[PDB]
């Protein structure tokens, strides 16, 4: 095979001595990529008015945002300084060397600021168009307010601030396709209110964070894609 | 019956969340949307593999580095001694021995090898390193190369081939021979060597032993492609701030 | 039988090879009806505001809400637009095709604003004169305070907002009648203050979501009536 | 005695209520209203009888569509290879060929036939769908049909006789049958097809092979009523937002 092909190799010494992966000196074997998939990273960081929301925002959507498990797009605006000086995460550094995936996403959405009834939802299909949320008014008419039975969850900001949620694979196909370009992904994740609370006169800071489910797996190893060095910035 | 049940009440620690670092070998809660509930997971055949995400695996691949020349019909650097091409060794390869396209005002993209991305991704590492350098060459050239490996040092200023001798080194002939692989020793005072992007551990470099011959009948440039993946026993230890983000956003404010 | 009856088929190719009802692809089987239906829905949303309350307003109702596991009568007014453009749930719909049933309801009882002691109350047997809850002050002399001894419940809107309870089925009859037109349903639901918490100057949301319970069970399947296309609004 | 209980305390993260989207195979915390404490569930016997809401057999039951004539006496539509009736083949039959009941400024209401309203519960859909024809004729009608399934078609611009032949097919002879099922294959790229209130995966078609026949003494038009059910092997996918709401207040607010 062409890939891990040696030919003539000449080799001056014995090889070294193993640590099981690391486990000999610290406690763990670090053997596999998919496990540092599965340590949260962050995902999307927004701010949300009063006024770029609905007309009459009683229970409505704040953002549709497109499950992706490479990230969305980064912006590396002056607000968010994170996105500019860290670049993408270690999930869409992983995710940019496979073709296909197929299983689930972990999220955990974090929405305070308001302290009300907040509510997800997962459309697992209603994809894929855009590579940015979606905020507000500017979700589309059907997209707005909450659906009837889809896999939907509730949490009252006041007992807890963090919704932590797993989403299916729930597609036709036989893959999903990381590195898509723009029924491909995981479908929308819809996050709103559920009837008007009052909005505080700056802001609800949403943030969202994800990781890989257990029965994830990335599929065909092709190359990576050119990258950029971190320190560059 | 209503009997009461007096048992003392326990205590217990409120927290918001599980455990944002753990990635394994654990178990955990979360609200799954789903109709079902249980343990469930999307299902698999042949059609779809498992996951391939096992390093040894990744980092087994070849990567790419700058080619580069020698003229045969130059009279000056193609002599005994002169060293073509060297580099400090260590799994993220040189920024300047990768290949880079450059833009103005944006950030510089390097192709890195497979061994090179993963060895972003985490804080330390450990074990042999493979070299494969392929020959652009036809039956009728011919030259030896001597290609040693200096561990602890970290600039060409004090080498020469009269030193470079002095360590481990391969001398192979490029007499029909299009590729081969030089397996670099690891040679550290330390069981794991920290990240790079720092010093790297050791250093490679490559000196014309014979020189290159041709004919009139053949081409005089012969090109030399260096490619890098991991050995056998090669390591990488902690997940760290990925050094390397993705080009495809290629913008940044200063 | 009519209603399946196939005379003189003519297939020109086998059937299609089983994925076990999804349970092949996804993880999970979608072979029945009455699952989808305990998944919960929205059942009825409002808004209370002090004024259209009673004159003393200590623990009383404030919404006596009507069991039927059909939908209560929708009206799709500008306040709530779920109730326009999802039209009803698939619990309503689910519902429409089946005569009768026997077995009780989930609720999910969602009363904030206010922040006070809050209380539920069943009243398996006073039955059923309308197909929309009646709000405060409009409720009948008997139906106003709490009762004795009737199943009831209690929560501090402090300690937690949310109040889900399970109401059984009470009846001296067989069956319960799907579809009833305006003793046959689940009887009535109280809700109401413990004792006069000043009320905020504008409105309690309080909104019910419900599903079916284990022991329920659609019974007599006839037709469905005609539907109406949601995307058409 | 009053020992000291100095076990550690437990983490634990509060949430304020159980899973919204489970609704098989697990438990449910709850506050019941019973007299009663513990699982307790309503009397049954065969006065009442099971839940009757296994999907199979609520779609297993026909629901018919718009009917539609020949006139045998009409020289110009009854001909070798004049098309019938079509329509593209898929659970939620097409807004066109359902009866339909209009209001000024209301909604329009949907006859739909069974498979039709729970497709409409679901995401994703396969399998094999049977359409039942039934003639309205006496043992003095005659004419033969050929029923073609075309795969990966939407419309008919490019369909004639000609080329239907091409596909699967049935060809029908109502001499004296009043009643023929056609179960149509499922053919896709997809294992699942998704919902369409989109495109449908394949169409169908019903060309006249040999004309219609009558007499001075029979009536001249003969009535047929398609009707659709699913077949053995139909299966639904995901739960989503129904595509279809109760007609039992069709007021609507543009």
């Amino acid at each position: 095979m062409e890939r891990t092909f040696t030919p003539n190799v000449m080799q001056p010494t014995p090889l070294l001595p193993t640590t099981n992966d690391g486990r000999v000196t610290f406690g763990e074997a670090f053997n596999d990529l998919k496990d540092l998939a599965r340590r949260y990273q962050l995902y999307w960081e927004g701010t949300i008015l009063e006024g770029n929301l609905r007309a009459i925002r009683r229970n409505s959507a704040l953002v549709q945002l497109p499950l992706y498990p490479h990230g969305l797009r980064i912006q590396p605006d002056v607000n968010n300084p994170i996105w500019n000086i860290m670049r993408d995460g270690h999930i869409p550094v992983i995710s940019s060397g496979f073709r296909y995936f197929r299983g689930g996403l972990r999220l955990r959405i974090v929405v305070e600021g308001l302290n009300s009834c907040v509510w997800v939802q997962h459309h697992p299909d209603r994809p894929s168009i855009f590579s940015r949320p979606i905020i507000g008014r500017y979700i589309a008419a059907k997209d707005a307010y909450r659906n009837h039975a889809y896999a939907a969850y509730v949490q009252n900001m006041s007992v807890n601030r963090t919704i932590e949620v797993e989403v299916p694979f729930y597609q036709p196909g036989l893959y999903g396709m990381l590195n898509a370009s723009d029924f491909t992904g995981l479908g929308d994740l819809l996050i709103g209110i559920e009837g008007e609370q009052p909005i505080p006169k700056e802001g609800i800071e949403i943030s969202v964070y994800y990781s890989i489910a257990d029965d994830f797996s990335f599929n065909i190893f092709c190359g990576f894609p050119p990258m950029v060095y971190c320190d560059e910035t | 019956d209503n009997p009461p049940d007096p048992t003392p009440a326990k205590f217990f620690v409120p927290i918001p969340s599980h455990s944002w670092a753990h990635g394994t070998n654990t178990s955990e809660p979360t609200n799954t949307l789903r109709l079902d509930g249980g343990v469930v997971g999307v299902g698999r055949s042949d059609d779809i593999g498992t996951s391939d995400t096992a390093i040894s695996g990744i980092i087994g691949v070849y990567g790419l580095l700058k080619p580069f020349d020698w003229n045969a019909n130059d009279t000056g650097r193609n002599v005994g001694g002169h060293l073509l091409w060297s580099m400090p060794v260590h799994p993220q390869v040189d920024k300047d021995q990768v290949i880079q396209v450059m833009t103005q005002s944006k950030l510089t993209q390097y192709y890195l090898p497979p061994i090179s991305v993963v060895s972003s991704l985490y804080a330390y590492t450990r074990g042999s390193i493979k070299y494969k350098f392929l020959f652009g060459n036809n039956p009728r050239h011919n030259a030896r190369l001597l290609v040693a490996y200096i561990p602890g040092i970290s600039s060409d200023n004090r080498l020469t081939l009269e030193r470079a001798r002095n360590s481990a080194h391969v001398v192979f002939s490029l007499n029909e021979v299009s590729e081969f692989v030089f397996t670099v020793p690891y040679i550290t005072d330390t069981m794991w060597w920290p990240r790079k992007y720092f010093v790297a551990p050791s250093y490679i470099c490559m000196f014309i032993l014979n020189p290159l011959v041709a004919m009139e009948s053949v081409p005089s440039i012969v090109t030399i492609v260096p490619m890098i993946a991991a050995g056998d026993d090669f390591e990488v230890a902690v997940p760290a701030q990925p050094a390397v983000g993705l080009s495809r956003n290629i913008d940044v404010i200063y």
